[PDB]
């Protein structure tokens, strides 16, 4: 029952099996880039347009 | 028994290495998530939030606010230099303290665009305009305004609206640079100068006040995670 | 026709119309509301006294001179002496609330000043002397402001807060603040400020005596500057309204 | 994940403003390079992996580590599980009021001999035990005691010369993550212990020698090393400024905001 | 011989570990199994099993049955408190050496919602009602009966039903609670009052007693186990 | 199996249960209930604890003698010191509810007495 | 001849295989989580009804 996905590379597959009965027996997921700036930056309730005067 | 030969590395404790190891409290149960305001799935998303910067460090007042203070003053002649502060955002004493400087200081390698954000505080009737630039290295900060204009300058008014944004660009014959001094990727310069002297009514104060900001842009990326040397220790806390 | 300069905030009774103002920080995007039966945990079923709760409160409006430091109040205890906000605080063993935070500072056109409004969840302040902890009575004051200190404090045997506002308390940097919600007001654009914040804890929900678990701090970085015979006296006015509560386990009445 | 890029731009001349805003609305502004200047369009192949959360918590740390001997006052050492007595690890987990992440131990335990006059002293492989208390357990209060048998507590037994020894334990909280920050009593009447010393209880960990080992005395050392893994992260705050004090409370002693330089216009460091 | 590097965690010896082992007795013949009644999958059926509680634990009655039995007697006047104990199922001497108490002290967590039981032992012709209280802490064990009201109450009549049952319900602003005794995580309170006074006719006796009971009720659950400080040792039996 | 004997009465987080009683007189036949939007007057929103106000109170028990002519209570203020019925009467200029009354005597079957329950509305002395 | 199964998690599979012949000398079993708890509590020939009286 094994698994395949790709390495990090720049300019491939490696094979990996979870060995033991606990989730937290299984290796660190490093590949996780998910990424949504808006809660931070942008926290306002009327939309703001780049393009225009901030305060009209 | 299935013919086996180790190899070297064996029965060694790698600090960052990725292995597999067996439970200590089988099936334990886990409690399940939560949905908490405010989810950070990477720190880039840190990176982006604007910040202050103490941008005069003069004598004894940064143990006061007024280290985050810029003054600006009426003069009698036009193109004295406001301020200026080398970028070396992991090094310099500007920086250092700073929200972005923090991430960096975990990081030996960076490249992006760093936007500075300019806000006037002055009183609401006096007004007046700024020169931002930015000369690239090669030459001492430029001495003279004449000289600062043939960096990359915006030129900047204040008015109805309030905030400004200086965009640094990235330019540097690498892709990335050092976030430790050295002095063949040292980065550049900054200044400020006096467009049009501040003009004020009578009866509104002379002197105003104006805050910096600094923020990464979407561009911005890291490298090579490592200690950071400012937090100090001696024996075990207790 | 339209404008962004204005704004008009409506909950329950109260109303507060502003015309200079800016957007509406929300909380870290997530828009308060009620608890999903997902995450519950209680098995009695919740009050929900909406109307008679959410609405706007004035707690005590602070004078605001050249040298003044700044201020912080302690949010799920301020209002407990207030409505019944601060009575159906003290008869039940949990709660769940999020808080939307008005501040109010007018001057005329020729007052500089520039004021920070951030909303820091779980400020938790440090100590006079290393060894000792705060008093509950130093960190906390019934609907009164708690004010900083420019200079540092001496470390006596006492159980004194420790003031200094380029700490801010927390033993951080101040300048670094903004990374919670903030608005700026600001005497030149501004006349007041806005936040809204869920509500942000460890487990999904609390007792409100215990835990204190959202702090607001209001620092002044550019001090009130004037020419003389402008009007000396301009106060800040803070208004503090719950959004969504609920409660559970009623019990007995008091603190103890 | 990718880098995004920079698109190129010629001249503009045009009422609407990029270069304008207003950071009074707490928003930062988006603007990219592109808009105050003229740009080029240009490829970036950076990558954001390394600043991900995973690869900035995830690196074994020394926490902490003790001495104990094989005769005389003290024949075991005892430590209550808390991060905040190692300053460097400490820090990491001060941006992120709520973290979640699951542990993966590594003890590395040494040993060293002492200065004595025994004579025909002959080693022999040392055997090191470690157990695992959870909160309210019985507590040994002596080698040989009772409680060393681990009918139950998760304990384990090492041996000097073999590979460092490593268990991964699983998320232990008892709300829905950690908490590193909590502002609050843990007496409904405001008294007691103040700050976040009350959310923690974590039990005991202990280890001792299994066997004499020798005539002559020896002293060992043990080191633990967390590892975090599946991490997960909520409501960022700015880093620790003044150095740390004691490991119960955040208590600090006031420290100027930077380094200083020369007067405003000096572009080096002093 | 295939290439291999080993691990850090070879050559250990772990408590709880699972891993296979080669057999020391091969093709061992295993009897057959027997169906044998009251077979128990799992403890939780152990755990809603009624048990007495030793809820009068003053002086040195404890070394006699009266420790499980609770005095109530005709008085003068309404309002008096019959009794009380605080819940913590797993520290608490009341609970301590009950059933529910055992199963728990080898767990460190829990949750669920304790049953319970009452039963009046009391004459047949004798009656009366009773208050049974919870209050959820936050202030101290309510001493007056108007202060009793204010919880979650079952008001609980005698009559040709014997058995009450009082449910206390799951409140606490986490999902489980320590078993070991924490300020933080504190459980709560419980009384019982009298509702209306005993009332006796004549030549029935006048003092009677009353019985209580606790259980897990299907929503309970348990977790982390660990060692029971009650059973001690000094050297090997023999 | 069931019996007319027995009752069990659940409000919010008190709970009554009698083992002798008889069937609950209901008002003259109209079930408590909140207010229809035809008969509104206050323009305002209404607020509306429920749990937090409905459930049961027990006031002060009172010893009866062989001499003790009667008791007389009155509802709209008797709560107003208990509970948040007490808080929330405080706060608001209007109210409207209804009431249920549960009045308990327990005696042996040696006891001979009669006891008369009556809720009288707008009693004026 | 492998065999696959699922993990403890809480908000994945594993593989494991029996190297030897002796049953003995197989893996614990943790994940049998069958209860059925009329055994213990309500042991009556009578089936009794929770809305009910007991005795009636
Ligand atoms: C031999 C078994 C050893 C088991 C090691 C258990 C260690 C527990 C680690 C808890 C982790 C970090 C938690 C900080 C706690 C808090 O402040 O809330």
């Amino acid at each position: 029952g094994a698994q395949v996905s790709t390495q990090k590379t720049g300019a491939i597959h490696y094979t990996n099996i979870n060995y033991y009965k606990d989730a937290a027996s299984n290796s660190a997921n490093r590949q996780d880039f998910t990424q949504d700036p808006s809660k931070f930056t942008e926290p306002v309730k009327d939309i703001m347009i780049k393009s225009l005067p901030a305060l009209n | 028994g299935l013919p086996t030969m180790n190899t070297p590395g064996s029965c060694q404790f790698l600090t960052s290495d990725d292995f597999q190891s067996p439970s200590a409290m089988p099936q334990y149960d886990v409690t399940p998530e939560m949905r908490i305001p405010g989810e950070v799935k990477n720190l880039m998303e840190i990176a982006e939030v604007d910040s202050v910067v103490p941008v005069q460090n003069v004598g004894e007042k940064v143990n006061s606010m007024e280290a985050y203070q810029i003054p600006v003053r009426s003069n009698e002649g036009s193109g004295t230099q406001v301020f200026g502060f080398p970028l070396q955002p992991g090094y310099s004493s500007v920086f250092s303290r700073t929200l972005l400087g923090e991430i960096l200081n975990y990081y030996t390698h960076w490249s992006g665009s760093i936007k500075l954000t300019f806000m006037f505080c002055g009183s609401a009737m006096a007004t007046g305009k700024f020169l931002l630039a930015y000369s690239p290295p090669g030459a001492g900060a430029p001495t003279k305004r004449v000289d600062a204009m043939l960096g990359t300058h915006v030129v900047w008014d204040v008015g109805l609206q309030s905030s400004c944004v200086l965009c640094i660009p990235w330019i540097s014959q690498t892709h990335y640079r050092y976030v430790a001094s050295d002095e063949y990727t040292a980065g550049g310069f900054i200044t400020c100068w006096y467009q049009t002297n501040i003009v004020v009514p009578a009866d509104a104060q002379s002197s105003c006040y104006i805050m910096c900001f600094v923020s990464a842009c979407n561009d911005f990326s890291v490298r090579l995670l490592k200690d950071t040397p400012f937090i100090s220790q001696e024996n075990f806390f207790q | 026709g339209y404008s962004d300069r204005v704004r008009s905030i409506t909950l329950g009774n109260s109303t507060i119309t502003t015309q200079e103002c800016a957007n509406v920080v929300v909380g870290y995007g997530v828009w308060p509301d009620y608890l999903k039966d997902s995450e519950a945990t209680a098995e009695d079923q919740p009050t929900q006294p909406d109307v008679a709760t959410c609405r706007f409160y004035t707690l005590d409006s602070v004078q605001w001179q050249k040298t003044s430091p700044g201020w912080w109040w302690k949010l799920p205890d301020a209002l407990s002496n207030l409505g019944l906000f601060g009575q159906n605080m003290q008869y039940h063993y949990l709660g769940r609330t999020g808080y939307t935070i008005h501040v109010q500072c007018n001057a005329s056109k020729f007052h500089q000043g520039c004021l920070l409004v951030v909303c820091v969840p779980e400020a938790e302040m440090g100590c006079a002397t290393l060894n000792n902890t705060p008093s509950s009575a130093e960190l906390l004051g019934g609907d009164t402001a708690k004010e900083f200190a420019d200079k540092p404090v001496a470390s006596g045997s006492n159980k004194l807060v420790q003031r200094v506002v380029y700490n801010a308390g927390m033993g951080v940097g101040v300048g670094n603040l903004t990374i919670f919600p903030h608005q700026w007001i600001n005497l030149r654009t501004n006349n007041s400020a806005t936040i809204v914040m869920p509500y942000t804890n460890s487990v999904p929900m609390d007792n409100m005596f215990r835990h204190n678990n959202v702090t607001l701090m209001v620092i002044p970085f550019v001090p009130l500057d004037y020419c003389p015979g402008s009007t000396t006296y301009v106060p800040i006015t803070v208004t503090i309204a719950p959004m969504c509560a609920e409660y559970n386990g009623l019990r007995l009445a008091g603190h103890q | 994940g990718r880098v995004a890029d920079t698109v190129g731009t010629g001249p503009t001349n045009s009422e609407a403003i990029p270069a304008l805003t207003a950071a009074e609305t707490g928003h930062t502004s988006q603007v990219v390079p592109s808009d105050t200047m003229q740009t080029r369009h240009v490829k970036n192949y950076h990558s954001r992996s390394e600043s991900t959360i995973e690869n900035f918590l995830c690196r074994s740390a020394c926490v902490y580590f003790t001495e104990y001997e094989n005769s005389g006052a003290k024949r075991y050492a005892e430590w209550v599980i808390t991060p905040r007595q190692a300053a460097q690890l400490r820090r990491k987990l001060e941006f992120f009021t709520y973290v979640r992440f699951d542990l993966e131990l590594t003890f590395v335990i040494t040993s060293t001999q002492q200065p004595s006059t025994t004579q025909n002293q002959d080693a022999q492989i040392l055997t090191h035990q470690i157990m695992y208390v959870p909160p309210g357990g019985p507590v040994p209060d002596k080698v040989d005691s009772y409680v060393w048998q681990t009918s139950t507590n998760p304990s384990v037994f090492w041996t000097e010369g073999n590979a460092p020894p490593r268990m991964s334990v699983p998320f232990l909280s008892i709300g829905n993550a950690y908490s590193n920050f909590y502002d609050g009593w843990s007496e409904f009447s405001r008294n007691g212990v103040y700050g976040i010393n009350t959310l923690n209880n974590m039990g005991t960990l202990y280890a001792r020698h299994v066997n004499a080992g020798s005539t002559g005395p020896i002293k060992s050392t043990i080191r633990i090393y967390f590892k975090p893994k599946h991490v997960k992260a909520w409501i960022p705050r700015p880093p620790r400024l003044c150095q740390y004090e004691k490991a119960k409370n955040v208590n600090f002693q006031p420290s100027g905001v930077t380094t200083t330089r020369q007067s405003i216009t000096t572009m080096t460091n002093t």
